[PDB]
């Protein structure tokens, strides 16, 4: 695989708090991107595919962005609710599903 | 729309399987191949393997790489994980969920995530 | 313990040979054809447990107890299982899962049976069943006698249709190998093996053995015949023969409209299929049809490649029988031999996360169309509620953009498809996959084995002009005797192996035993 | 349908992941799409069929990315390597090749 | 695969080119040649492309009676033939195997234009 | 138009059809073609 992490870990920020998660792979993804978070005591929820164009849900203060090598799922402005881990998976175009660490975005 | 009911929460021991069932919510799933979400504990995710019953052999979990035997049996009803060789490294939460290459041509809201339950395996 | 010993390889001599019927018989010399121990053969005298095969017979001789005689050393197999222990000459026909390696001193399995000083000799021999048991202990003179005529008379049949492959002894070991080898016994007048010749161990013998006699007079015998000759040259018709529109339904960019079933007639050949093997999982390699191989042997005229884009839900039903929503409506499949449709997804290929609605198809176009047509007609569809058109409001198009999604199932996700449908009743086949260029065509050495039409022979080249339509040349008398070379030139003459009759010219057995051939 | 190597003398060093725009004009399919790498002086070699894929003969240094009208080359981490001319083709509607962007040196 | 190639062509404002492209060592009859023209500096000007199966022929209007695709089939050696020839016209081209028109029925295919020639380096220079 | 009969071809060293003899034409190509040879010595022949 190309073995999904992410190159901002546990970025931590509070509400607004101008932000850029990133989840740069080993290597290059191009427009083969997940960018998930998880919602705590339930079942995870992939927010972004390749690179951007958010699901309908979850909405768009988790906002995706970044086209190369590092693709950038940046928050406009979250709120207190907002905390939320940020791993992401990789869909690969045949199914490989590797998921990340968690750059969760927090409040005090 | 569509569910997805999952099995349950118990602990399983090492060397033995541990069985769970993403089981059938009144149709919907031919398409959606039930693959299979794991949950590490509290470190980090993971995706338990599935098995690819939409006409072809299946899909191993890159994590495990071996003795993940992910059958799922989608005309029975159920789905299972059918982790041989199991130990401890479980604790976790394993997610049944309609992982992306699971959509209906209906239910595009549920679009290519219709998760599950969750499942507490640990020792 | 491990009371392990050597190994040596020995002169199996002028022994080995047992009675091979139960047939009396007197002052004759029977020409036998059964499995011996060819005379002066190598015997590996072993002083050490090993797992010695079982190939065909064991002339199994010993000088200080029993052999396991099975196929797997283990509790699985029905190994047999002898012993010879001074209370009975008995046996064990149990599994007892590898007795550790000698001496237990048990599984489900079978019946039971009873009854370094000298020769305890034993020729093993299974043949389909009655694993047969021909010994004789000589009590030889020490040392002095591995060798000595004595022949080996039947102990026991024991009808076992069960297929032995290995044995050992247990507590000398010279383990011989039988094989199909003709003898000619000479049985005195009271009934007893006295000697035996080997017919194919030398020239002279070959010669008593043809004589049916131990003694031969002085003269010139005709013994035999010789030849054989083995190397494959397969040199083949074909050149450059143009493959096949395969390797471009496989690799095409743009396929047809999903009822306009892009059905060629796959042209010439050489579709000799092989790059159907190569390719990358395809998700759907189940031959509709003919079992996944042999197509690239099998010639068939034309396989007719169709050529359309689905998705998944749509794919389900590409297949024989499997009649369903667009095998229902758009593009159906006949009882079998669909050649060897090879579906795939096309993700990436045919739809965008845009959600392409690209690709038109007919869902409602009127109802199932009958199996393997081509469809370019797209019949409107029959919805009733109204006379004028059929169509019920208006407009009810079989006209669908197949209007999927990356984001879907498979069974919406982007499908490129490649079908096939062979023919093969009508003027011969076109489409074939013949092998070619075995090598270097092989003048001279009795090799170059055939070439184009079978020959076997010496085949080289020629000085003969074959008026250039001409392929291959006769003699007088039917009997090829010059070819061309299919993929280049080269007019081959070619010329059988080689033969005649070894004859054995022989002062007479009284004066010498020394042969010129 | 046209084709535009927007960086034409793309100057960055190796070792560092650079943006190389070869930028069509239509919303293209990379299906058809391609890039094609020649030596400075040479036959194109076959770079990127898919237009952002790696075959067989590219190494992991070479990267890129792109659709719509603004195909962009997100070349990685660059060698002498990726130092030959690169013409990102058009399969689709009667092929243009591309006559631009290298990435340069010092 | 070598596609071997013409060189440094001497053709004159005036004449004919039989470009040589030595159809290397794949089934020439399986496949179809297309060609590009590097101008120098212009990239590749498309050239055409000949069906080694059949001669299907997609010229360039450009050199529409100038560029007349032709082969040895039997020493299958491509010969791309541009009248036309001058200095402003000597410029370089290449061969390629067109598989973007998959051969055999001049329609496009999956892959692109594939191994390619040598080098025809026409040097018309005057 | 072609007819089902019974020829006599002489193929000659290099390959070539020099000559051909029709067996049922008349008394003398029969005896040429039970003879198979194209000089029949002086003699009675059982021909057919």
């Amino acid at each position: 695989d190309i073995q999904m992490t992410q190159s901002p870990s546990s970025l931590s920020a509070s509400v607004g708090d101008r932000v850029t998660i990133t989840c740069q792979a080993s290597q290059d993804i191009g427009n083969y991107l997940n960018w998930y978070q998880q919602k705590p005591g339930k079942a995870p929820k992939l927010l972004i595919y390749d690179a951007s164009h958010l699901e309908t849900g979850v909405p768009s203060r988790f906002s995706g962005s970044g086209s190369g090598t590092d693709f950038t799922f940046t928050i406009s402005s979250l709120q207190p609710e907002d905390i939320a881990t940020y791993y992401c998976q990789r869909y690969d175009d045949l199914p490989s599903y590797t998921f990340g660490q968690g750059t969760k975005v927090e409040i005090k | 729309q569509v569910q997805l009911v999952q099995s349950g929460a118990e602990v399983k021991k090492p060397g033995s399987s541990v069985k769970v069932s993403c089981k059938a919510s009144g149709g919907t799933f031919r398409s959606h191949v039930i693959s299979w979400v794991r949950q590490a504990p509290g470190q980090g995710l993971e995706w338990m393997g599935g098995f690819i019953p939409l006409f072809g052999t299946t899909i191993y979990a890159q994590a495990f790489q071996g003795r993940v035997m992910i059958s799922a049996d989608e005309s029975t009803s159920t789905a299972y994980m059918e982790l041989s060789s199991l130990r401890s490294e479980d604790t976790a939460v394993y997610f049944c969920a309609r992982l992306f290459p699971n959509g209906d041509p209906n239910s595009p809201e549920d679009g290519f995530d219709i998760w599950g339950q969750g499942t507490l395996v640990t020792v | 313990n491990l009371i392990t010993t050597t190994q040596s390889y020995t002169n199996s001599f002028t022994r080995g040979v047992y009675y091979p019927d139960k047939v009396f018989r007197s002052s004759v010399l029977h020409l036998t054809q059964d499995l011996f121990l060819p005379f002066f053969s190598n015997v590996t005298w072993f002083h050490d447990n090993p797992v010695l095969p079982f190939n065909d017979g064991v002339y199994f001789a010993s000088t200080e107890r029993g052999w396991i005689f099975g196929t797997t050393l283990d509790s699985k197999t029905q190994s047999l299982l002898i012993v010879n222990n001074a209370t009975n000459v008995f046996i064990k026909v149990c599994e007892f899962q590898f007795c550790n390696d000698p001496f237990l001193d048990a599984n489900n399995c079978t019946f039971e049976y009873v009854s370094f000083k000298n020769l305890r000799e034993f020729v093993f021999k299974n043949i389909d069943g009655y694993f047969k048991i021909y010994s004789k202990h000589t009590p030889i003179i020490g040392r002095d006698f591995p060798q000595g005529f004595s022949a080996l008379e039947p102990l026991v049949d024991l009808p076992i249709g069960i297929n032995i492959t290995r044995f050992q002894t247990l507590l000398d070991y010279y383990v011989g190998y039988l094989q199909p080898r003709t003898f000619l016994l000479k049985y005195n007048e009271n009934g007893t093996i006295t000697d035996a010749v080997d017919c194919a161990l030398d020239p002279l013998s070959e010669t008593k053995c043809t004589l049916k006699s131990f003694t031969v007079e002085k003269g010139i015998y005709q013994t035999s015949n010789f030849r054989v000759q083995p190397t494959e040259s397969i040199v083949r018709f074909p050149n450059v023969t143009n493959l096949c529109p395969f390797h471009e339904v496989f690799n095409a960019t743009r396929f047809a409209s999903v009822y306009a079933w892009n059905r060629t007639r796959i042209s010439n050949c050489v579709a000799d299929y092989s790059v159907l093997y190569n390719f990358a999982p395809f998700f759907a390699f189940k031959c509709y049809g003919v079992s996944p191989t042999k197509l690239n042997d099998l010639c068939f005229t034309n396989v007719y490649a169709d050529s359309f884009v689905i998705k998944g839900n749509e794919v389900s039903q590409i297949a024989p029988g499997q009649t369903g929503n667009i095998a229902d409506y758009n593009y159906k499949l006949p009882d079998d031999f669909t050649g060897c449709v090879i579906a795939w997804n096309s993700n990436k290929l045919d739809s965008k996360h845009s959600g392409n609605y690209d690709y038109w198809y007919r869902l409602f176009r009127k109802s199932k169309l009958k199996p393997f047509e081509r469809d370019i007609s797209t019949e409107i569809y029959q919805a009733g509620n109204k006379p004028c058109k059929g169509k019920g409001p208006n407009c009810y198009f079989p006209l669908q953009s197949y209007g999927f999604r990356p984001t879907y199932g498979v069974g919406h996700q982007p499908y490129r498809v490649v079908v096939l449908s062979f023919e093969l009743l009508h003027a011969p086949a076109t489409v074939c996959g013949p092998k070619k260029s075995t090598n270097l065509v092989k003048n001279k050495c009795v090799n170059f084995n055939f070439n184009g039409l079978t020959g076997t022979g010496v085949l080289t080249k020629s000085n003969k002009k074959f008026l250039p339509f001409q392929q291959f040349g006769r003699d007088i008398v039917d009997t090829t005797d010059a070819v061309r070379d299919p993929q280049t030139l080269e007019i081959l003459d070619i010329t059988p192996c080689s033969f005649g009759g070894v004859s054995v010219i022989t002062p007479g057995t009284n004066t010498s035993n020394q042969v010129a051939v | 349908i046209v084709l535009t190597q927007s960086p034409g003398t793309l100057s960055l060093s190796p070792g560092e992941r650079a943006t190389l725009s070869c930028r069509a004009s239509q919303t293209v399919s990379s299906t058809s799409l391609a890039w094609y790498q020649q030596k400075p002086g040479q036959a194109p070699r076959l770079l990127i069929y898919g237009a952002s894929s790696r075959a067989t003969g590219i190494p992991d240094r070479f990267s890129g990315s792109g659709s719509g009208t603004d195909f962009t080359l997100t070349i990685s981490r660059l060698e002498p390597e990726d130092f030959a001319v690169y013409y990102c083709q058009q399969h689709d509607t009667s092929l243009t090749f591309g006559g631009g962007t290298k990435v340069e040196i010092k | 695969v070598q596609l071997v190639q013409s060189g440094a062509e001497v053709k004159k404002p005036g004449a004919s080119v039989k470009v040589s492209c030595k159809a290397s060592g794949y089934p020439f009859t399986s496949y179809g040649i297309s060609w590009v023209r590097q101008a120098p500096g212009q990239g590749l000007e498309w050239m055409g492309w000949i069906s080694t199966y059949n001669g299907n022929t997609n010229y360039a209007q450009k050199f529409q009676g100038r560029v007349t695709m032709t082969t040895d089939t039997s020493t299958t050696t491509g010969y791309m033939e541009l009248r036309r020839l001058r200095s402003d016209d000597t410029a370089v081209y290449y061969c390629a195997r067109d598989y973007t028109r998959g051969a055999w029925f001049g329609e496009s295919l999956i892959g692109g234009f594939d191994n390619w020639g040598q080098g025809t380096l026409v040097t018309v220079s005057s």
